[PDB]
């Protein structure tokens, strides 16, 4: 397991050398290759099959598959995920874990925007248990998000509507 | 096109035709052209052209083309998006609504569209 | 003029909008509540006007004042789709017929935003009440209604009519007018005078009628209410939708302005 | 009261000369604070088609 | 646009409808969402008169004759204090908005309200 | 501002503050369109409880005299817990708004809605 703590900076380094070195320079002043950049970085981070450990090893490891996972780490500026930098690796990665400032200023720490993060391996990459009892949590968090509103206002609400409410309230 | 001149009718897929014009800004600012609109490649029109106008029907055959789009920051004026539904004659939008209801394929009836 | 600035806006009328979609679903909440208290209501003003039938037809010896020859209903608060305005425009039509005639007007009110009505054009009201709760109860209606009852005992009031809106249809409030105090082979044992009775039972019989049109204007409120809040809603949809667009329009031209100076300091470098 | 029908018509409240007549005169009272005197009447008929125009445009 | 210049006459009526038409331009967005209806008895009034100020500020020309073909107005400066002087005053209160649309001097929206 | 380096009163009271503003921050802007009324007993309190934090996080120091008229205050750890503590639990909800403006520790704020 690999942890990149600021690809943004690595970024900001590369920019740089190649404006010191004299390169021509593209959006946000960074060069034409910074794509590439870290697109070279994170396709590395991958699982490999036995025939390719057994190849690479000479034969002194058999039937095992090796495997890197990355989690790289992007800073933001006041939420903009369309900045160059965060919309190329957004575009590399398997998936992406979103975390938000009005959520960790609400008390809710692990700021985890369950809405729009995703993972596109999904439940292959789950437990048996975890994935059975993954879905019914993933529905009452959605619930929650489509009747936050009626919280200040519950006694109007049908007993069901009310009942979704209340799960979504201690699920979150 | 080598089936397409064998008499045949040939369905080409593209992985997805924003990558194709992000590819041409990246060698664009390599070879240090001065970029347009957006921070684009000032060629951007014409290397969407010389691709997309290849893919017609001919007296011996044709090729028909399904390419994925992205839209960058949900704006659809963006020039990218733009220059590329120009060449576009249907929109096959995909509903993650309607896969909920357990329907598939899950093409949007109302959202998608055609010039035919 | 500026992205972010027009990022603010976008976010503030998108809060906005979520509130008011909640507020059409309290107001359809809300109406129901009000339409069970209409119906619980009628079988006590049915039976009267079923005992007043008799007890004056079968006892033809006495004649009530109020059996031979306005209150107006009104909301405490705001949001109402047109409510209010549609009753007063056909207020004024009445009114204004009773001084063709030459006739003198007594006025009675209820609700906050009808005294604010007749006080911005002079209006001579008798009697009024206001700061009602959602869910009114006839002991507060008591008072307005005995003026109104003492004016007609008088003879300064030759007929009294409440007007109020009327729930056609969950979409439809009708805006009325209706006329209040002007309405077999065996005996009852009245234990009391038929008089007393008589004149008991027709007070009763106005009061619950009052009491009717109050709860059937509020039903009518909440109606309007849900239209209200669901055209607010869709207002500002247009307006998130315009600033989306002008707002695309300062991200491309920062992204070309910014590539513009970079490009034109490297020339020079 | 019939052979086969009982009705009881309560009141919510406990009805009385002084309760009678306090409400009526609360009511009168309410009335005399609120009003201060007259004032244009004809203004009427345009002050609501200014509001019956201006309701219109917002649905 | 100065009082030694145009005298206060001219100089109050101008700041006046500038004052009018600043306070409308707030109330947009409210009005929008909203509508007329929520605004105060004051505002209602402002906003009123200032729908007829920006009507009377309208003129047929006469080389925009070939355009419509209304005829075109020349009117005196006299003539427009004393059009704007009055709807501030309230003198036209009465009268109906689309009176002031297209009519060159005050007196013809009168003669224009009467169809 | 870790319960390991501080304490968990600390903390707690620093989280309670932030999590009453952040949720003011998202109703100031439907008060300014759809009132004070609409919003719930418990909002209602809470806006309350925010617009008078908001207000005790101001101190006038004794650099600043010269700017502010009124002479410095220095308010110690303790006291600063205690004070926001007293306003998160709603032991200051009779106090009038403007008394927690410009007035060092919370025993001031007490004895401003005196004058």
């Amino acid at each position: 397991l690999i942890v990149y703590d600021d690809l943004s900076k690595q970024a900001v380094a590369y920019r740089q050398i190649s404006l010191l070195l004299r390169r021509p320079p593209g959006r946000e002043a960074y060069p034409g290759d910074v794509f590439y950049l870290h697109s070279r970085l994170l396709e590395r981070a991958s699982r490999v099959s036995e025939e390719y450990v057994e190849k690479f090893t000479n034969g002194a490891v058999t039937g095992k598959t090796g495997s890197l996972t990355a989690l790289p780490i992007i800073e933001t500026q006041a939420g903009d995920v369309s900045a160059f930098v965060p919309t190329n690796v957004i575009s590399i990665t398997d998936g992406q874990i979103f975390l938000e400032s009005a959520m960790f200023n609400s008390g809710i720490r692990p700021a985890v925007n369950a809405g729009i993060s995703v993972s596109r391996v999904g439940g292959a990459a789950q437990t048996k248990i975890i994935k059975k009892l993954s879905g019914g949590i993933r529905t009452a968090l959605a619930q929650y998000r489509e009747l936050a509103a009626f919280a200040q206002f519950a006694s109007d609400l049908d007993e069901a509507t009310r009942k979704q409410l209340e799960h979504g309230q201690r699920v979150t | 096109e080598k089936f397409r001149d064998e008499g045949r009718d040939v369905l080409l897929f593209i992985d997805n035709i924003y990558r194709y014009t992000l590819a041409g800004t990246e060698v664009s600012a390599l070879l240090g052209r001065m970029p347009s609109a957006v921070g684009y490649q000032p060629t951007l029109a014409e290397e969407m052209g010389v691709l997309q106008e290849r893919i017609t029907s001919t007296k011996k055959g044709s090729i028909t083309s399904i390419q994925a789009v992205y839209v960058p920051a949900d704006d659809l004026t963006d020039p990218s998006p733009a220059t590329t539904f120009a060449h576009l004659d249907a929109t096959v939008v995909l509903s993650r609504d309607i896969a909920s209801l357990g329907i598939y394929p899950a093409v949007d009836p109302l959202d998608s569209t055609s010039r035919q | 003029a500026g992205a972010k600035e027009i990022r603010s806006k976008i976010a503030s009328i998108k809060s906005t909008q979520k509130i008011t979609n909640a507020m059409e679903k309290v107001a359809v909440s809300k109406m129901r509540k009000a339409q069970m208290r209409m119906a619980a209501g009628r079988p006590y003003a049915e039976r009267i006007r079923q005992v007043i039938g008799h007890l004056a037809n079968a006892n033809p010896e006495y004649r009530h004042p109020f059996m031979v020859e306005y209150i107006v209903v009104s909301s405490d608060r705001g949001l109402c789709g047109g409510l209010n305005i549609n009753l007063f425009k056909s207020l004024v039509k009445d009114m204004s017929g009773y001084r063709e005639q030459g006739a003198e007007i007594d006025l009675c009110v209820i609700g906050s935003k009808g005294a604010s009505f007749f006080r911005s054009f002079g209006g001579n009201v008798v009697a009024a009440i206001s700061h009602l709760g959602e869910e009114p109860s006839i002991n507060d209606l008591i008072g307005s209604v005995k003026v109104m009852l003492d004016a007609y005992l008088e003879g300064r009031i030759d007929r009294l009519f409440v007007v109020s809106n009327k729930f056609v249809n969950t979409m439809t409030q009708k805006p009325t007018v209706e006329q209040l105090i002007p309405l077999h082979h065996w005996d009852y044992l009245y234990e009391p005078d038929a008089k007393s009775l008589l004149d008991g039972l027709l007070v009763r019989y106005v009061e619950s009628q009052v009491y009717q049109a109050v709860v059937e204007n509020n039903a009518c409120e909440q109606a309007a209410r849900m239209i209200a809040m669901k055209n607010a809603t869709d207002n500002a949809g247009e307006l998130i939708s315009d600033l989306q667009l002008i707002y695309n329009k300062a991200r491309q031209a920062a992204i070309t302005q910014e590539i513009s100076e970079i490009v034109g300091g490297a020339a020079a470098v | 009261v019939q052979p086969n029908m009982v009705k009881v018509l309560a009141d919510t409240v406990v009805r009385a000369g002084d309760l009678d007549e306090a409400a009526a005169q609360e009511a009168l009272k309410a009335a005399e604070k609120a009003l201060q005197g007259k004032g244009a009447e004809f203004d009427y008929s345009a002050a609501a088609a200014r509001l019956a125009e201006a309701a219109a445009q917002l649905r | 646009l100065d009082p030694l210049v145009i005298g206060q006459d001219h100089y109050d009526t101008a700041r006046g409808v500038q004052y009018v038409l600043q306070r409308y331009k707030e109330l947009k967005d409210i009005i929008a969402i909203l509508g007329m209806d929520e605004l105060s008895e004051a505002d209602k009034l402002l906003v009123a008169r200032a729908r007829k100020i920006q009507r009377f500020l309208s003129q047929p020309f006469f080389v925009a004759e070939v355009f419509t073909g209304s005829p075109g107005k020349y009117v005196s400066l006299k003539d427009t204090i004393a059009g704007f002087k009055g709807i501030l005053n309230g003198d036209y209160d009465h009268l109906p908005e689309q009176a002031f649309y297209m009519v060159g001097g005050i007196e013809e929206a009168v003669e224009k309200a009467k169809k």
